[PDB]
């Protein structure tokens, strides 16, 4: 047997291994909220007499 | 012996696969490459692994 090959397909499984051990999950996602402007009342016109 | 022998999905043999593939291109080994490459059909990866 070559001795040569089985050190690199260890060195490559290591670097797999450890490459897929690194990544983290997370994410920044915001509220699907809303945010109420100011508003004032509209009046409608009317007719008075007495 | 354990943890995943005979008994797995298909999809963790690219993973097992992928060392043997990486050996079988380690210049001086063309001829089995080679082999295995023209005749594939008749004979799968997969009883070359398990053997």
């Amino acid at each position: 047997p070559n001795d040569e090959a089985t050190i690199k397909a260890l060195d490559n499984v290591i670097k797999q291994i450890e490459a897929l051990s690194v990544i983290v999950n997370r994410s920044e996602k915001a509220d699907d909220a809303q945010i109420l402007g100011p508003n004032t009342y509209k009046q409608l016109l009317e007719h008075l007499f007495s | 012996p354990t943890r995943y022998g005979t008994s797995e999905s298909i999809d963790k043999f690219k993973i097992a696969w992928e060392n043997v593939e990486s050996v079988l291109n380690m210049e001086g080994n063309d001829f089995v490459k080679t082999i295995m490459y023209a005749y594939e059909d008749n004979f799968p990866k997969k009883d070359f692994y398990m053997m």
